[PDB]
């Protein structure tokens, strides 16, 4: 009656036994189930100092995102 | 005294949602934070509004809302 | 050689035994380009000081003799020197595991005399300054030598 | 026998839903292929602090026992900090095996992590005799030589 927890953010138990496989916090693989998730393709070219050009000089949120 | 849903949002991702009378001091909330998640209340520390809360606050006291998030961290130190 | 068993094992007694030519003998026989080298050197000759006038005075010169190759050395850095002392000291942490040296008393008469010297860079001061103002065990073991080095320290 | 398998989903999950303005890379073997081990990654000072605009380097080497062990993080080049060695080797309690560090704590949280710890040094315990030095003299000439790495350090 105090305190009670209502939610808690949970994977199923195949996410969370992926995660427990690697050690990694239980909602990690939980990037999946949102809705722009694209199950993507693509391999890993992308080097170091295209990353940081990709940033534009824009280091922080402005709000305007 | 009515009730307010608090989310607790830690580091790792997690995120665990309480039912909260008003006028409860937090200490309540951080023991079962704590407990829940499994840490020591020493070896993290909460922060709403980017201040870090005392175990005496109270969300009416600390003017809080529904939905409001606490922000937890992981104690850390350089050296 | 006379120097190489001095140095392996640092005795009062084997270092006037070395003779007159002592300070040049020993300053010969290290690498002035290493920091790291100079350190090791340096305390060696540190750790058999007495305030024995006739040790005194030939930890001072060797110390000189040492310093002064070292200091113009342009291979040697002066910054990293005074680190890595400062690490030999256990005043600062390192990366490596160091050997704790559980007397500080030559070392901190050593760099007393050695501070007064026109060939010291006066740039390395504040960085010592900090780290002998800093608490530590074996700094408040040898007070008096502590003191001795922070006043003459607070004249450069 | 978990690290490349975890890194390699780290690395997966970091290209989806990754903090803002940071940058985690994995170089490449001489095949083409990822090194999983070794990352090039970049932390922006946080906004407000004297660390505000720059993008400071960072390396983070892995090991086969990773996440039993922490990776070693190396900011490159080396930076004017209390906690960082002359090395450039980051020195902070959850990248330390012994102390604070869980194989529950991520890439993410280490990257978040030493973006705390550049403006909340501890200097009961420096890395470094340098900024040690300056923090402690005077900490408002710490803060403008912060203001200028950081100056430096912002992109383009």
């Amino acid at each position: 009656l105090d305190v009670l927890i209502v939610y808690e953010l949970t994977p199923t138990v195949e996410e969370k036994a992926k995660a427990d496989t690697l050690k990694l916090p239980p909602t990690f693989f939980c990037y999946k189930n949102r809705p722009d998730y694209v199950s993507e393709e693509e391999e890993d070219d992308e080097d170091f100092e295209t990353a940081v050009k990709k940033l534009n000089g824009k280091l922080y949120l402005d709000g305007s995102e | 005294n009515d009730h307010i849903n608090l989310k607790v949002a830690g580091q790792d991702g997690s995120v665990v949602q309480f039912k909260i009378k008003r006028h409860t001091p937090l200490s309540k909330l951080m023991k079962a934070y704590c407990e829940r998640q499994g840490l020591s209340m020493r070896q993290i520390r909460f922060r709403f509004d980017g201040q870090p809360i005392n175990e005496t606050d109270t969300p009416a006291q600390l003017e809080m809302e529904d939905e409001d998030t606490i922000d937890v961290f992981q104690q850390q130190t350089g050296g | 050689a006379d120097v190489s068993t001095f140095l392996a094992f640092p005795s009062p007694e084997k270092l006037l035994r070395l003779g007159p030519k002592s300070s040049v003998l020993i300053a010969q026989q290290t690498d002035t380009s290493d920091p790291e080298k100079v350190v090791s050197a340096f305390l060696k000759v540190s750790s058999v000081f007495k305030d024995e006038a006739t040790v005194r005075m030939a930890v001072q010169d060797a110390v000189d003799a040492l310093m002064q190759k070292a200091f113009n050395s342009s291979s040697f850095n002066s910054n990293t020197f005074l680190t890595r002392l400062l690490v030999h000291m256990g005043l600062l942490k390192s990366e490596d595991k160091v050997k704790a040296i559980a007397n500080l008393y030559g070392p901190l008469m050593a760099l007393n005399h050695m501070v007064q010297q026109d060939y010291f860079p006066k740039a390395l001061a504040p960085l010592l300054l900090a780290f002998v103002t800093k608490p530590n065990s074996a700094l408040e073991s040898c007070s008096f030598a502590r003191h001795s080095l922070l006043q003459t320290l607070y004249k450069v | 026998g978990i690290a490349l398998s975890r890194l390699a989903q780290e690395r997966k999950a970091w290209r989806k839903d990754h903090p803002f303005g940071f940058v985690a890379v994995p170089t490449k073997n001489p095949d083409g292929t990822m090194n999983l081990m070794n990352w090039e990654c970049a932390i922006p000072g946080k906004k407000g602090t004297p660390w505000e605009g720059g993008l400071f380097k960072l390396r983070m080497l892995f090991k086969d026992d990773y996440p039993s062990s922490p990776p070693k993080c190396k900011f490159e080049p080396p930076l004017f900090h209390p906690n960082v060695y002359p090395s450039g080797t980051v020195c902070l309690s959850i990248l330390e095996e012994d102390k604070d560090w869980r194989p529950a704590i991520t890439i993410k949280q280490i990257l978040l992590g030493i973006q705390e710890l550049l403006n909340e040094p501890n200097i009961q315990d420096p890395a470094q005799a340098e900024a040690y030095t300056i923090y402690c003299q005077n900490r408002v000439e710490y803060e403008k030589r912060v203001r200028a790495q950081a100056k430096k350090f912002a992109p383009s």
